[PDB]
């Protein structure tokens, strides 16, 4: 493994 | 669906977002890389204007022209920051805003809940966007493309899918269709790479020393062009799929060539439905066609032999280059100079092929030395390909007693050399890869001796119809041979196959021997040729010694150059011409 993600937030006003 | 940090002892390097199904985000944050979820695919960049996609092509609700800034900072949290851009001259907008080293990637917003950019680190802090974009996510749409008396060429690219996204779509939706679908890779190589892809649906490699399989559970047969052919030439049972696909369409290889007349053939007679995968459809003449990624293309003198100077350019470059060459002989020549630099290179062939592809996959190298076989599905992990655009090709020599000499090197055609700078700009880079160059194209190509062999191949080929099989539209004006000629009656027919299948030998070579009523077994012909017609092997003259206990001098009677022009193939035909074949 060299990067990986982690879900913060989504799209909003 | 939504918004992830890219994190990377070791933290958060960037944010980017998910949208739509494609991943957007700054291109200094993943430098290139890929990132792990399974993997994501790095397939966009405007590198310049610094941001990268993945999975496809960008998404936008619209521009500036009042907005917030949804940071993620990096061991904090997200908080929605609003600001008026600034109008700053250069046309681009940009925020008054310092958030710390990582944050790079943050989605900015116009108040309504769509993405109008990316927080640019970075004295102030750019509204990171370009143009309209872009292309699609690795999710295909098909029609249509399965109706009986059809033909279709997608003419597919590196991006999502490729033999990613777009082969398995359509083999799910055959199959749900209840379709008796062909699957045709060039070579075994890449049929093995079609297997993986396909991992999980009915799929049956099929190999050429089985003249024919059949279940009759839905099950989709995968085989090599050359498979195809054999047995449309040796099985007395036509299969009659009704979807034939054909990965690589442009192999000019007369096997390749013969399966798509043949093909072609039945989607006339409404039987099937055929599909032809290629960049470089038959008849197409762009040298420089599009790509997925930037190609820097430099017309520069490259070496034909060995050099020792003035050719820094080369040796300096400092990454994985591919090289295409005329020849075995040729390769070995750079290879060899290659070497006394102290550079991994390996070389590639037809007949190497198969063993030697997996070693550029799978171990630390720098350069490839290849002949035209890497134009036919090659996948590559390089920067650079050097093309002196050469190459060889067989003509039968009409000018009295017939002969197939290897002509050349001679300058490849438009689409061949398409084909060679299409191993490169695939992938996002942080240079453009690059094309290096020597010479223009030539088109025509109507004496390759490859049309005719084809047509001596199509027209054995016997239809239940009754239909001889004609050369794909477009190939037809290769050869003035008249339809049906090549027909050979009785086992003459059954020799032709038998020299092809198990000799080994090639078509023009197979047809000449057959048309002379010999039987597969008998190996005179090897010996009763004129003087001239001695074979020599590095430059002695050659001697094999027969299974009934005579030395002789290889000096066949039909001279055919594919026999003796690479040890590889030499060493064959001295094994046939023993009987140990
Ligand atoms: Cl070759």
């Amino acid at each position: 493994a060299d990067l990986s993600l982690e879900k913060a937030a989504n799209v909003q006003w | 669906e939504g918004v992830y940090r890219i994190m990377q002892g070791k933290t958060q390097v960037g944010v980017g977002i998910h949208m739509e199904g494609v991943f957007h985000t700054m291109w200094h944050v993943t430098r290139g890389s890929v990132i792990c979820h399974g993997r994501l695919e790095p397939s966009w960049a405007d590198v310049r204007n610094d941001m990268i996609s993945y999975g496809g092509g960008w998404r936008l609700g619209d521009k500036w022209d009042d907005v917030q800034v949804l940071a993620i900072e990096p061991g904090k949290n997200p908080k929605h920051v609003q600001t008026k851009p600034g109008l700053f001259k250069t046309e681009i907008g940009a925020v008054t805003l310092d958030f710390k080293p990582g944050t790079s990637g943050s989605p900015i917003i116009n108040k309504k809940g769509k993405v109008i950019g990316l927080y640019g680190n970075g004295y102030v802090s750019a509204i990171t966007q370009a143009e309209r974009i872009g292309e699609g996510p690795d999710y295909e749409v098909d029609e249509d493309i399965f109706r009986k008396k059809r033909l279709t060429i997608m003419d597919l690219h590196p991006g999502a899918g490729k033999t990613k996204r777009i082969l398995p779509s359509i083999v799910r939706e055959a199959l749900k269709r209840r379709l008796r679908t062909l699957i045709l890779a060039p070579t075994r190589v890449v049929a093995a790479e079609m297997e993986e892809a396909l991992r999980g649906l009915p799929i049956r490699y099929q190999t050429p020393a089985v003249k024919s399989d059949h279940t009759g559970r839905e099950i989709v047969d995968l085989m090599c062009h050359a498979t195809f052919t054999t047995r449309l030439l040796s099985s007395t049972r036509v299969p009659n799929y009704n979807l034939i696909v054909m990965d690589e369409a442009h192999f000019t290889d007369p096997c390749s060539v013969a399966a798509r007349g043949y093909i072609s053939t039945r989607v006339e007679m409404g039987e099937a439905a055929a599909i032809f995968m290629t960049a470089t459809p038959p008849g197409s003449t762009d040298p420089f066609p599009q790509s997925n990624s930037p190609i820097e293309d430099i017309e520069r003198e490259i070496p034909e032999r060995s050099w020792n100077t003035g050719f820094d350019w080369i040796t300096d470059y400092q990454g994985k280059t591919v090289w295409f060459v005329p020849s075995i002989k040729a390769g070995n020549d750079i290879a060899n100079c290659l070497r006394k630099s102290g550079k991994r290179v390996i070389q590639l062939s037809r007949k190497t092929f198969d063993t030697e592809y997996p070693k550029t996959k799978l171990t630390d190298w720098d350069f490839v030395v290849t002949t035209d076989i890497s134009e036919m599905g090659a996948n590559f992990r390089a920067g650079r390909v050097i093309d002196p655009r050469r190459c060889l090709k067989p003509v039968i020599l009409t000018d009295g007693p017939e002969r197939v000499i290897l002509a050349g090197p001679i300058p490849v055609t438009p689409a061949s050399a398409a084909q060679r700078r299409g191993r490169i700009g695939r992938n996002p880079a942080q240079e453009d890869d690059q094309y290096v160059f020597s010479g223009d194209p030539l088109k025509n190509d109507e004496d390759h001796a490859h049309w005719t062999e084809a047509k001596m191949l199509l027209d054995n080929i016997y239809t239940p119809e009754g239909i001889i099989p004609t050369l794909f539209g477009p190939e037809r004006e290769k050869t003035q041979a008249i339809d049906g000629e090549f027909r050979l009656r009785g086992e003459q027919r059954k020799t032709f196959v038998e020299l092809m299948r198990r000799g080994d030998l090639p078509v023009w070579l197979s047809y000449k021997v057959a048309s002379a009523g010999i039987s597969y077994k008998d190996r005179e012909w090897c010996f009763t040729g004129e003087r001239n017609n001695q074979i020599l092997e590095e430059n002695m003259e050659v001697e094999i010694w027969t299974r009934e206990g005579e030395k002789k001098k290889l000096r066949p009677k039909w001279l055919d150059a594919r026999v003796y022009a690479d040890p590889m193939a030499l060493k064959d035909f001295k094994e046939f011409a023993s009987g140990r074949k």
